[PDB]
């Protein structure tokens, strides 16, 4: 459960969005560097 | 001259004579002799628009602020270390952006399975707690029996003892990309030349630089030589560059105990006239083949799924120190590949992949 | 990685100078002049929004550019002024943060290799962006330079193609009855026939980056619509 809520915990606040969409088919987009 | 037991006064397998070390293992291992002998000089070289040359014109400067920079007490005694560096290059930027010596783990050593985040701590954007970026081997330390193409007993165990044979090896310390050998120095270490100014100024200057010292080493490095970015076309007679090159190798030759010489040059857009009328004037000459993009695709066709055996060109050998000059011929085109990417600038035996 | 997936995208960004290029280089030929891609900047840096002073500095042209928003002649000036009348026009070193302005230099050819490093060291900027044709068709003065053997140094191509970030060579394409071999022929000779010098022209592209090797493509450009089409 520790483990559990520590996992939940760094997922969430690593939610940095990716501010790198390409600027500012196979992947269908071509946004896959670190993402998927 | 310079008193014994200084840093670089190791043997070499055939004279038995000081041999400072050019800091990576290869190139210390590809050169013959764990380094060059005192008095002669280096002419690495890079034929294309690549800036390779850049990453090592400054380390051979850095290690030699470290033996600079450790000037405590040795086992017994205080260690010699002490090696005056000088830039002929205006550029006085460069000073402040050298690697530093290099710690913290280097390799993954895992007591379990190497796996993803569900098995040992999180999600990986946090790393795990000894080691992430998967790459097996990672070069550390130097030896004396290191040269490719020479005896066995290739590797220092890693030794963590200071003796008189720690002289040889398990002294010469790694570095890496993010390391910085801060502070910056002072005019104590680190000497700038102006190239533009006239070589009879040039000449005079740096003798008054280099005797000043009278018992301690000098390293001489030119990042980049005769180049349109930061030179006049004045200077480009083939009077001038030779003559002072001559004057160099007088006096590099005068003082074989105590000054080096290693330069390094883009030559895509140079003359082969004057290019190999300079290129008799030392001892040394070593190119370099970076690779492009019409082989870059089989290049990750046979080094598919690997995250540091990806190479970057291949080296060449034309000239070497003193023991090339009995008459045997030793040059070697295109068979070493060189890597440098984020990890171990490091030379691996193959041609084309 | 994740920017420019397209060959296209990466062409249009440089021409509307999406992202900053320090110098860039065009080479042309009597077989194919190089004012279309004058157009080209224009029509393409104009859907971003660049009415940017455009500052036309001329060694030979006689004509007045309605394209461009300013005119200079520069067949009374030397080197210091060149450098000097230009920097007011232009966004020169000062105001670290501050726009960029379009600069077309008409010729290459007219200025004397001593001084080329120093034409783009005093006004190299992060605010300027230097743009400028180089004909290959015309052999340069070397009387003056004496080329013996203890006088010698780098020619003016070699310069040019080293001092580049980007590098665009332009070339007609081909549409009747003439082959290059003819072609090159007739022009040493001096017949021009017919079959020359049309707006469908084609490119080829070599882009440099920073620590890597650069990247080498072509291009069919029209000069009508102004739409692209990679080599296949």
């Amino acid at each position: 459960l520790a483990d559990c809520k520590g996992q939940i915990n760094s997922q969430l606040r690593r939610l940095r969005e990716l501010r790198a969409k390409k600027e500012e088919a196979r992947g269908k987009k071509g946004t896959i560097y670190e993402e998927e | 001259g310079l008193d014994s037991s200084h840093v670089g006064v190791r043997p070499s397998p055939a004279t038995s004579q000081p041999t400072t070390s050019t800091g990576s293992a290869d190139l210390d291992s590809i050169l013959g002799h764990m380094g060059l002998p005192l008095g002669n000089s280096v002419l690495v070289e890079e034929q294309s628009t690549t800036e390779f040359h850049s990453i090592l014109g400054k380390l051979f400067a850095a290690q030699g602020i470290v033996h600079n920079r450790i000037s405590d007490s040795s086992a017994d005694k205080t260690r010699n270390g002490d090696t005056h560096v000088i830039v002929l290059s205006l550029n006085q930027m460069f000073a402040k952006e050298l690697p530093g010596i290099y710690k913290g783990s280097r390799k993954q050593m895992k007591k379990n399975l190497i796996s993803e985040e569900e098995s040992k701590v999180t999600v990986q954007n946090l790393n795990e707690t000894q080691r992430s970026t998967p790459s097996r081997y990672k070069d550390l330390k130097i030896a004396w029996k290191y040269k490719l193409a020479d005896e066995k007993r290739l590797g220092s165990p890693d030794r963590d003892d200071i003796q008189q044979n720690s002289e040889y090896k398990d002294y010469n310390h790694q570095f890496d990309i993010t390391t910085r050998l801060m502070p910056a120095p002072i005019a104590s270490e680190l000497t700038f030349i102006a190239p533009t100014q006239p070589v009879s100024t040039i000449l005079s200057q740096i003798e008054q630089t280099i005797k000043r010292n009278d018992k301690k080493l000098i390293r001489i490095v030119i990042p980049s030589l005769l180049h349109p970015a930061m030179y006049p076309p004045k200077m480009f007679e083939s009077s001038e560059i030779i003559g002072l090159m001559h004057g160099v190798r007088s006096l590099v030759k005068k003082y074989y105990e105590r000054v080096v010489l290693f330069a390094s040059i883009s030559i895509d857009i140079i003359t082969p006239p004057l290019l190999v009328l300079l290129r008799n004037m030392f001892d040394s000459v070593i190119n370099l083949e970076p690779f492009n993009q019409e082989m870059t695709e089989f290049l990750e066709r046979v080094y598919k799924s690997q995250p540091g055996k990806i190479q970057h060109g291949l080296v060449h050998i034309l000239k070497l120190p003193v023991f090339t000059d009995r008459g045997e011929m030793r040059v070697l085109k295109s068979e070493w590949a060189f890597k440098n990417g984020r990890k171990k600038f490091e030379i691996e035996q193959w041609g084309i992949p | 990685a994740s920017s420019s997936h397209n060959p296209v995208i990466l062409l249009k960004r440089i021409l509307s100078l999406t992202e900053s290029s320090p110098f860039i280089l065009c080479l042309d030929s009597i077989a194919q002049t190089s004012y279309k891609l004058i157009q080209e900047f224009v029509h393409q840096s104009k859907s971003k929004g660049n009415e940017y002073p455009i500052v036309y500095i001329s060694f030979e042209t006689v004509n007045k550019p309605s394209y461009c928003t300013q005119f200079i002649d520069a067949t009374q000036m030397d080197f210091v002024h060149l450098v000097k009348q230009i920097i007011s026009y232009l966004p020169a070193a000062t105001a670290t943060q501050a726009k960029k302005h379009m600069v077309i230099i008409d010729s290459l050819n007219y200025i004397s290799t001593e001084y080329i490093t120093r034409f783009l060291s005093e006004i190299a900027s992060p605010h300027c962006t230097m743009v400028a044709t180089y004909h290959k068709d015309i052999k340069d003065e070397n009387r003056t330079v004496i080329p013996d053997w203890n006088n010698n140094y780098p020619d003016k191509l070699t310069l040019l193609q080293f001092m580049a970030t980007t590098i665009v060579d332009i070339d007609v394409v081909l549409t009747g009855t003439l082959d290059t071999e003819e072609v090159s022929e007739l022009l040493n000779e001096f017949r021009i026939p017919r079959g020359l010098n049309n707006d469908i022209f084609q490119l080829r592209l070599v882009n440099k980056r920073k620590s890597g090797r650069s990247l080498e493509y072509d291009f069919i450009v029209n000069s009508n619509t102004h739409e692209y089409e990679l080599l296949s």
